[PDB]
């Protein structure tokens, strides 16, 4: 709505806060009567009386409630008759409420009810509450009333197991915190900053239950963050469709209606309005109003008002008078006893009897404080915070107990401490408030909290309150005590502020979402319902009804205002709102926006403390602090006094402030009262206001000012000044010792090196020398050492080792320590680098590893420094310079290969009918890089090296050797790596139409199963492969002649050396080429790869001429490039996501308007939020760009098929989403729709990178940074998924170019920059993964000395690196004594390693032989670590439990992702799982795997992305079980390892040991095993021999589903064996025992093993056992394939003449059944 | 006649606040910096001055109080008439506004053992236009004392305050200079036989080409005008690869930090 307004909101803002009223009429209870006295007015209200209990009114006995609720209210026999007339509401129903009743009505049970409710919400049948699967928040206005709310609700709910608890202000421990507390007691205020956050793995989302006590707190200053917890709470249960319950608790004030509205509460179902007759004690109340305006005059008048009441009730009544201060609780008790001296009065307080008094006198002389000896002595006590706990518990208790009669107080005590006195006095209603800057009245909330106190519960009849006034506010206090002060809304007050908290948090994106936004506050209903109050006509009103446009004018003004102070970009003709840094600081941070207007325009890097006090003192909180005449004096000889220069004059409240802070932090103690109250307010705040000024400063990156401001941060929260000595920091040292320490001027750091004898010389005081040692080595103390590795002459890897150098001691340091990392320039100006650093104790011994890039030039510069500071010990840091003198850079990299202007090669070029029939119907020519190669490729043998940006067609010179080799033999073999499995699926797809279906040869793709692929490689022409599949294979070259007789071995990109998984890559390369150099005939290598800085290395390794290796650099792409990098500064990575969306659309609308669009987003959440995004803004955009290109009648067919709701809704508007949770066919006929030209956007999960079977126009990278939910940290894409990713822009047959928008955070700009536009430098991991490797070829007997393993090594690409770049393989030299040193450490250290887990073994030093863990590791392809603690975890008493927990910490299972939550739901049947561990574990990758294999176990089938999780476990299952086998059979025992050996079949089967074997076959039911167990006995050969029509009539099943079940049962293994030993007799002790056992199948193999509850494609297999069953001494074993007969013997060495029988074992690893177990005797 | 009825009270104002106050803003300084440059010595050594390091020196100073640094540097490859200024070391040392006082000890450190000695800078509070008799005594002696100093190779580099920025000369001893300056117990302003002759300037260039670096004190810190009790002709000291903290750091005045808190 164009045409709107900018208002002043001063001029809406009721200035006088909680203590405006909005009504002009007051009327008192019948019986109201003023007495007039000379200076003051007295007015008397009656105690009102009980309504009478009337209709249906009886209090509910606890036995009536709902059983689970009974615990509850366990020692109550009925209820309240608030909490009775509540209780179907609150424990019945889940409706929101609003229950308005008297202080002290019993509220808080009805909020106890509630919570019940949620919890019975989570009862299973165990009894047991899902603990972990809810969250109650429970807001209180007052610190004091949270502390006693959790010690109340923990008493009461403990019964349950349920943790009450409140929220300390660190951050990192509370997280902890929240974790495992059900319910949560905070204030407004830290809930308000914990929601600001956000963030990722928050706990927020478990919330169902939000209690806002003392609601009318709306009417307060604070009653605007209500507004915004409850406008946050119920826009996000739209925005999740997860319900929140909301109850409000309120005294009885106007305007309850309006409240219920603003809580979304039914006034029909769920408002309760208590008159104050329901007051749980009668009130009469006394007003005094105070007419004399002159002080001193009022001062005697108060005082005599004061004793005169008192004395109404000395010695009848113990009387609680309530003052404002801690000084005028004793200066006000004093004024009375001195009142009491003064006449005969001081009798009448302490009895005639002498209990009491001695009492008093006895506690007096126990010395509880100076004013306590005074007061307590007399009958009067004071109570307030300054006092120590055992004072403050002692007057508590000596009140109780009736010794004091008068009690003396400050608010605190009626807040968070529970004791009523009969009379309640408050001794005047005027409190200095330091954010006003003045004096100002009582909030409404203390003083009915404090009248609430009055009466006894049960002791007393009546309560009398007493309130002293001015005379002006009677008509108030009349009004709040009364009904009738209404409860207004004061948003405007806080309106910007508020609105950029909703900015920040991604909720409010334009002024319309504001204005809805603004349409939940209280200040909405406030405005509809009474306009006239908040500014608006009542022809306004009717002029917009709904008060949009006022909604708008608002909105409007506090964006201005925002857009002036730079939190935020307002367009005010769209009317869009860009987050900023500078916003989101001041949301997170609680900071108005005023304050970071002015840190904006002050802070520079130039500044020193001078300078940065005053720019704290400059703050807008502090806005109203003034220099009183009376404070001048004292500010004076502190200003002079403090060790900062104040530069601004004294008369400047700026000064006063800085002046303050000074004291504050070298603990000056002041005299002046408005001195004390401003300092405590100053230094409140000095800490979140100098944290944001830490933040900002050191995400610009100022070396100098950041150190500073964290140095303030800590000195503020120490209270100490870094000259001070660090000891000091440990609270337990005394401090004459630190006196004594500090005197000696010495410095701290030399304490390291001295014991503790000449510790306590030092300081002169011997006896303590023991102790500070111990303190001087728990100080935190990191060690850092650094590795430079020079990735380029311009880029700089630092891989940083942090070793902690003190002792930890919980007491001392808690959970964990954290510091920062701060790379520096030469100069110390600059900080080219920093992270967070936690250290944990659980890892207080561990060395810990960072590693980053830092840029460097040329000349290099001196040095650079690395500081690691504490974040919160003062004076703990520690600096390395890092000198740059022998950095030894590597030698700039070539140029690249020139692209020639050859004409483009034609099809015809194949000189090959056959051949063109491939690509004829494709296009015509060549591209311009396979036009160059191709001479080459097709006319030579040589071994060439490809390397060309991703979509240059680098896979068609693959297919150019290919048809060489074709050519050539008849029967070549060529193998194909490719590093990625879904890279291998689909060239199987393409390699597959090409050379089998048109050219009929034979493709294979390895499976990973080595008998069908020795089968595959034997059978196949074209053998596609992933390099872990290859390895397996090809270690066994020697013994397998298949894989010397491979003619062409392509490997596709190589460039993945440099990679994760690059080791086993280099490894097979590396045998291949060591495998051509011993055959007669050489094996040709063609490579693959994306463009290399360092590509002559690869081919010099790979062996390509200097004429046949192509490296052309990535501005040779076929299809050009345009590729954009748009830096984000925004280090909060929602924020920053937020800050890139709409960019995300103006990208779609500027580069790629009309051409479909691919956005890579880092996360599955992220790319449904992202599509409804970019859906939102199209439909916001008046020039619409839309995105459905095809008719919505053609998309319904393809449209039902999906699951899916959200999906289809985005789909209908033209925009898809892939992520890893959708359904394969989901995923499929989205691409292609994509592929259709059907829908022109698509947004996919980063994780979908190498497997997506579509490209694009334009590809957008939103972030660069996902998540890691096991690190709980963010963690960099590698560069080879950014590769990827940008190779997706690309269609040559379609488009002139493509153009990618790569978005990153800023720090990461520049990096991009230099590693995307040139060519990629490629480096090799090996030396850090060659355990397996060498195991292997010592196996095969390659390796056979250390000499051979040097000799191995020089095969390697990492030997070939480490003379090109020795820095980063950590040489110092490329000489050949260098080079020979090196590579014999590494050697040595493999070999060692090796040794020491008993896999080889080292004779003489100088040999090395294979041992049986590393022949089992090698077979099984297992890592040696796997293995190794296999043997120290297995006994021959584990079970399958105890299996499946090893096999579940197996090294294999390391990398399985984590996503967690559901896991802790399935936790819940490890009481029903046969399974026993005892261990409390999560998000943990070998947990997630222990759950998911008794998942699939008890095939619980129910998640998607855990499912493709539980498959990847299966992969890898039934290699680890049978080394599990094995490892048992050389322990030769019989109990686990035929445990292990039925393990096998169960996870192929899906069953555990209990379940029967009829749950194999097909379409079968747990109805049908008690049917098939009714009528008969319980076999699957049992149910061949039914009947066929008796089985029929048993089954009750399909004609097709019997198909399946015969089917299966021809695929059943149906077999018999015949024990045989030759020389049956005639045998001899230690002597040959030769058992030949035939095994006849019934019927030839028809197929593999059926079993679809298992991914990969098995072989049946067997293992024949002979092993004594009472001695578990297994006599032989063998492992056997069979197809119909099979003769296997097996030899063994007798124990004794002592003639005996073997129990003998035929056992499957796949089919559960059919094992058989005989027996047979042999006699010596 | 007013004792009595005209009464007012003094309020302290410790002189090094203000200085203080000034010190802080010295960086406004460092982007004016002009060096005399006047056609002097053609033919002797040329010296190049990092930026860098002396933009940091300038920060690091007072207004009033000398702080020097000792210069180490090397000559450019087949290029040895010139002397390029590689280092800056700042040892214990306090000031007055006409002389600097170290230690008597030269820095010793492995990072320097490739370098050569180059002499010293100092700031001053003005542009005089001969070098300080303070100047010529203080580098004979330390020439006296020290042999690595060669009178032809090592100079002095006076940084003085002009007004808003910062001017650079550097002079060298003659034969006679040292001769002279080695045997001057007058410290003041016009000691016996000082003369003109005594130095001459030097040819100085500031670059950017390349980056000097810091070396400061192992277990203290460079200043010590808060401290000088605790100075000592005879003082030993240890470096370290670190960069100097400026004049009023906390660590260089912990007395204004310890003693109106405790007290
Ligand atoms: C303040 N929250 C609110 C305000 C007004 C209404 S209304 O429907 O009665 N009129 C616009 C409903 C709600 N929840
Ligand atoms: C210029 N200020 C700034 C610059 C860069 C970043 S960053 O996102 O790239 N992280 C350090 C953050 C900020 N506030």
């Amino acid at each position: 709505l164009a045409p709107r307004q900018v208002l002043d909101l001063e001029d809406l803002v009721f200035t006088q806060g909680s203590h405006f009223m909005a009504n002009k009429r007051c009327q008192l209870p019948d019986g109201s009567f003023r007495r007039q006295r000379k200076g003051y007015e007295e007015v008397h209200v009656p105690a009102l009386k009980p309504k009478p209990f009337g209709s249906e009114e009886q209090l509910l006995p606890v036995e009536k409630l709902p059983k689970y609720a009974q615990a509850g209210f366990e020692g109550f026999k009925t209820l309240n008759r608030i909490q009775s007339k509540l209780y179907r509401a609150a424990l019945e129903t889940d409706e929101n409420l609003l229950l308005c009743a008297p202080t002290g009505a019993g509220k808080t049970n009805v909020a106890l009810m509630c919570m019940l409710r949620e919890i019975g919400k989570h009862i299973n049948m165990d009894g047991t509450i899902n603990v972990d699967d809810f969250k109650i928040i429970y807001i209180a206005p007052m610190r004091s009333l949270v502390q006693e709310m959790v010690g109340s609700f923990g008493k009461r709910l403990a019964t349950y197991g349920i943790t009450v608890a409140e929220l300390t202000g660190d951050h990192q421990l509370c997280k902890e915190e929240i974790s495992a507390t059900q319910i949560i007691v905070c204030t407004p205020e830290k809930w308000d900053i914990i929601t600001r956050k956000g963030g990722e793995r928050t706990y927020t989302q478990l919330v169902r239950l939000i209690i806002l006590d003392e609601i009318h707190l709306l009417h307060d200053d604070r009653g605007p963050v209500l507004e915004a917890l409850v406008a946050r709470a119920i826009r996000n249960i739209e925005m999740t469709q997860e319900d929140v319950r909301l109850i409000g608790l309120s005294a009885t004030l106007p305007n309850y209606e309006d409240v219920a509205t603003f809580l979304r509460v039914d006034p029909a179902k769920g408002l309760f309005y208590f008159d104050n007759s329901f007051r749980p004690v009668p009130l009469e109340q006394t007003y005094v109003g105070i007419t004399e305006k002159k002080a001193i005059k009022r001062f005697q008048i108060m005082n005599e008002i004061v004793y005169e009441k008192i004395m109404e009730h000395a010695g009848k009544n113990q009387v609680l008078v309530f003052v404002h201060s801690r000084k005028e609780t004793g200066k006000t008790a004093r004024a009375i006893r001195d009142m009491c001296l003064e006449k005969d009065t001081l009798g009448l307080f302490l009895r005639e009897g002498s209990a009491s008094t001695e009492v008093l006198r006895t506690e007096a002389e126990q010395c509880k404080n100076l004013e306590l000896k005074d007061l307590l002595p007399y009958g009067f006590a004071i109570h307030h915070a300054g006092m120590t706990r055992v004072d403050r518990t002692l007057v508590e208790d000596l009140f109780a107990d009736k010794h004091i009669q008068v009690l003396v107080s400050t608010a605190t005590l009626a807040w968070g401490v529970n004791l009523p006195a009969h009379t309640v006095i408050i001794k005047g209603t005027q409190v200095y408030s330091p954010e006003k800057g003045r004096w100002t009245e009582l909030g409404a909330l203390d003083i009915l909290q404090m009248l609430g106190r009055a009466g006894r519960p049960q002791y007393d009849t009546k309560g009398e309150g007493i309130l002293i006034t001015s005379h002006g506010e009677l008509q108030y206090y009349l009004s709040l005590l009364n009904q009738q002060l209404p409860i207004e809304s004061q948003m405007v007050s806080k309106l910007p502020d508020m609105l950029n908290a909703e900015i920040v948090l991604g909720n409010v994106q334009n002024a319309k979402d504001a204005v809805n936004w603004l349409g939940y506050a209280y200040l909405y209903i406030r405005m509809l319902r009474s306009p006239t109050l908040y500014g608006i006509s009542h022809d306004d009103l009717k002029g917009d009804p709904l008060l949009d446009q006022r909604r708008l004018d608002l909105v409007h003004t506090a964006a201005l205002m925002l857009d002036k102070n730079n939190l935020v970009k307002y367009d005010k003709k769209t009317g869009n709102f860009q987050v900023t840094e500078l916003g989101r600081i001041a949301s997170h941070y609680y900071i108005t926006n005023d304050t970071v207007q002015t840190y904006n325009q002050l802070l520079k890097p130039t500044l020193s403390e001078i300078e940065l006090f005053r720019v704290f003192s400059l703050s807008s909180e502090f806005k109203n602090i003034t220099v009183r005449e009376e404070e001048k004096l004292e500010l004076q000889k502190l200003l002079e006094r403090v060790p900062i220069p104040v530069k601004e004059s004294i008369e400047e409240p700026s000064a006063k402030i800085n002046v303050l802070l000074q004291a504050f932090i070298s603990q000056l103690k002041l005299e002046g009262f408005a001195l004390m109250a401003d300092m405590v307010y100053v230094t409140q705040s000095a800490g979140r206001l100098m944290r944001a000024i830490f933040e900002i400063v050191l995400n610009r990156g100022w070396a100098q000012l950041t150190d500073k401001t964290l140095n303030l941060c800590k000195m503020i929260d120490k209270r100490m000044w870094q000259s001070m000595c660090p000891l000091r920091q440990f609270r337990k040292l005394p401090e004459e010792v630190v006196k004594k320490i500090e005197k000696k001027n010495f410095p701290f750091e030399r304490l390291y090196d001295l014991n503790h004898n000449e510790i306590g010389e030092l300081i002169r005081m011997p006896k303590m020398g023991k102790t500070i040692h111990k303190y001087v080595h728990l100080f935190p103390k990191l060690e850092l050492s650094v590795h430079l590795q020079p990735i380029t002459r311009s880029t700089l890897k630092v891989e940083l080792t942090i070793t902690p150098d003190f002792q930890w001691d919980e007491k001392v340091h808690g959970s964990s320590e954290a510091f920062w990392i701060l790379v520096e320039d030469v100069d110390s100006e600059v900080i080219l680098h920093h992270e967070y650093f936690l250290l944990k104790a659980k890892y207080a011994q561990d060395e810990h590893l960072i590693t980053f890039f830092v840029p460097v030039f040329e000349p290099l510069p001196p040095q650079y420094f690395i500081r690691v500071v504490s974040d919160r010990w003062l004076s703990c840091e520690t600096q390395l310079p890092v000198s740059f003198r022998h950095l030894i850079l590597p030698e700039k990299y070539p140029p690249p290969t020139e692209l020639l202007d050859l004409q483009p090669l034609p099809v015809s070029a194949l000189r090959n009918s056959a051949f063109e029939s491939l690509y004829q119907d494709k296009f015509p020519f060549f591209n311009p890089i396979q036009t160059q190669v191709f001479n080459t490729v097709y006319n030579s043998d040589d071994n060439v090296f490809v390397g060309a940006p991703t979509g240059s067609g680098k896979t068609i010179c693959a297919e150019f050797a290919i048809l060489r080799m074709l050519l050539q033999s008849s029967e070549g073999r060529c193998v194909y790596i490719t590093p990625m499995e879904a890279l291998a699926e689909q060239v199987y797809m393409d390699w597959y139409e090409k050379f089998q279906d048109r050219l009929n040869k034979k493709v294979v793709l390895l499976t990973g199963e080595t008998s069908t692929d020795l089968k595959l490689l034997g059978k196949g022409n074209i053998i596609i492969s992933t390099p872990e599949k290859w390895d397996i294979l090809s270690r066994r070259w020697k013994q397998r002649k298949n894989v010397q007789n491979i003619n062409l071995f392509v490997v596709d990109e190589v460039h993945l050396i440099g990679g994760e998984n690059g080791p086993v890559l280099e490894v097979i390369c590396s045998r291949m080429r060591y495998i051509s150099s011993q055959i007669e005939r050489p094996i040709r290598i063609v490579a693959l790869s994306s463009s290399l800085s360092n590509a002559k290395d690869v081919a010099h390794w790979l062996g390509c001429s200097a004429t046949s290796t192509f490296n052309f650099h990535p501005n040779v792409r076929p299809v050009p490039l345009e590729l954009h990098i748009q830096g984000f500064n925004i280090s909060h990575t929602q924020t920053r996501l937020l800050s890139m969306a709409k960019p995300v659309y103006h990208a779609i609308t500027k580069h790629s308007p009309k051409k479909p669009v691919i956005v890579f987003v880092p996360s599955r959440k992220q790319t449904r939020l992202t599509a409804i995004d970019i859906l939102t803004t199209c439909a916001a955009d008046i020039q619409r760009q839309r995105f459905l290109h095809c008719t919505e009648k053609d998309l319904i067919p393809y449209l039902e098929k999906l699951s899916d709701s959200t999906l289809k809704e985005t789909l209908l508007n033209g925009v898809g989403y892939l992520h890893e949770g959708l359904s394969p066919m989901e995923r499929r006929l989205v691409e292609q729709l994509f592929s259709s030209g059907a829908i022109q956007v698509v947004v996919a999960s980063r994780s979908l990178c190498w497997g997506m079977n579509v490209a694009a126009h334009l590809v957008i990278i939103m972030d660069t940074q996902y998540y890691n939910g096991k690190i709980h940290a963010y963690v960099d894409y590698p560069i080879y998924d950014v590769l990827q990713m940008v190779g997706h822009a690309n269609r040559p047959l379609q488009d002139d170019e493509g153009r990618c928008v790569i978005m990153c955070q800023g720090s990461k700009k520049d990096f991009f920059k230099k590693f995307l536009y040139e060519p990629l430098p490629v480096e090799s991991h090996l030396d850090h993964c060659m355990h397996d490797h060498f195991n292997a070829e010592i196996v095969t007997k390659t390796i056979e000395n250390k000499q051979d393993a040097v000799d191995y090594l020089t095969w390697t690409f990492l030997y070939r690196r480490m003379t090109q770049n020795p820095n980063y393989y950590n040489l110092q030299g490329i000489s050949h004594r260098h080079l020979s040193d090196h590579l014999s450490e590494l050697v040595e250290q493999t070999l060692s390693d090796l040794e020491q887990s008993k896999c080889i073994s080292i004779e003489d030093e100088m040999d090395v032989a294979p041992l049986n863990l590393g022949m089992i590791a090698a077979y099984y392809y297992i890592n040696y670590t796997t293995i190794e603690l296999f043997s120290m975890s297995l006994n021959a008493k584990t079970k399958v439990r105890g299996l499946i927990e090893i096999i579940s910490n197996a090294a294999e299972y390391e990398n399985i992702p984590i996503r967690h939550h559901e896991d802790n739901l399935l936790r819940q049947l490890a009481q029903k799982v046969p399974h026993k561990l005892n261990n409390p574990k999560f998000n943990d990758p070998h947990v997630k795997t222990n759950l998911l294999l008794q998942a699939h176990l008890s095939r619980m089938q129910l998640s998607a992305e855990l499912q493709s999780d539980t498959e990847e476990i299966l992969s890898k299952a039934i290699r680890l079980i049978q080394a599990c086998v094995d490892v048992l059979s050389s322990n030769g025992w019989l109990s686990p390892a035929l445990a292990a050996m039925e393990l096998a079949q169960m996870v192929t089967q899906a069953m555990w040991s209990k379940d029967s074997y009829l749950k194999q076959l097909p379409h079968f039911t747990s109805e049908h095993i008690k049917r098939c167990t009714d009528k008969g006995v319980e076999s699957v050969f049992d149910i061949m021999e039914m009947e066929d029509e008796e089985r029929n009539a048993l089954l009750q099943l399909t004609d097709s589903q019997i198909a399946d079940v015969a089917r299966f049962c021809n695929r059943y293994p149906n077999i018999e064996l015949s024990y045989e030993v030759v020389d049956k007799d005639s045998i001899r002790s230690g002597g040959p025992v030769v058992v030949l056992v035939q095994l006849e199948r019934e019927e030839e193999v028809t197929g593999p093993v059926i079993a679809p509850l298992f991914p990969q494609k098995r072989e049946e297999g067997w293992w024949v056992v002979i092993g004594d069953a009472k001695s578990n001494s297994l006599i032989s074993i063998k492992r056997l394939t069979l197809q119909q007969k099979a003769k296997v013997k097996l030899d063994f060495v007798a124990p004794a003449t002592g003639a005996h029988n073997y129990t003998l074992y035929f056992m499957s690893d796949a089919y559960m059944g059919c094992d058989q177990e005989y027996k047979f005797s042999v006699d010596v | 006649g007013p004792l009595g009825s005209m009464t007012q009270t003094f309020s302290s104002k410790t002189e090094w606040r203000v200085r203080a106050i000034s010190a802080a803003n010295l960086h406004l300084r460092t982007n004016h910096i002009y060096v005399s440059s006047d056609d002097i010595k053609e033919t002797g050594y040329t010296y190049i001055l990092p930026k860098n390091v002396l933009k940091k020196f300038i920060c690091i100073s007072d207004l009033r109080a000398q702080i020097a640094g000792y210069l180490y540097g090397v000559s450019p490859p087949d290029n040895p008439q010139v002397k390029e200024i590689r280092c800056i070391v700042m040892v214990p040392q306090w000031g007055t506004h006409q002389t600097v006082h170290l230690p008597g000890q030269l820095p010793q450190h492995e990072y320097l053992k490739e370098m050569e000695p180059l002499g010293w800078i100092h700031t001053q509070p003005n542009e005089s236009p001969q070098l300080s008799p303070q100047d010529v005594t203080t580098h004979a002696k330390i020439m006296a004392d020290n042999p690595s100093w060669d009178g032809e190779k090592t100079i002095i580099i006076t940084c003085s305050f002009t007004p808003g920025s910062c001017t650079l000369t550097a002079y060298k001893l003659t034969p006679s200079g040292y001769e002279w300056g080695r045997q001057n117990t007058d410290k003041g302003n016009n000691p016996k036989g000082y003369l003109p002759s005594h130095y001459e300037r030097v040819q100085m260039l500031l670059s950017d080409r390349f980056l000097g670096f810091f070396m400061v004190p192992a277990q203290s810190s460079w200043n010590y005008n808060f401290m000088g009790v605790r100075h000592d002709p005879n003082m030993k000291y240890e470096l370290q690869l670190a960069n100097p903290k400026e004049f009023y750091h906390e660590v260089h005045r912990p007395s204004h930090f310890l003693n109106f808190a405790l007290l």
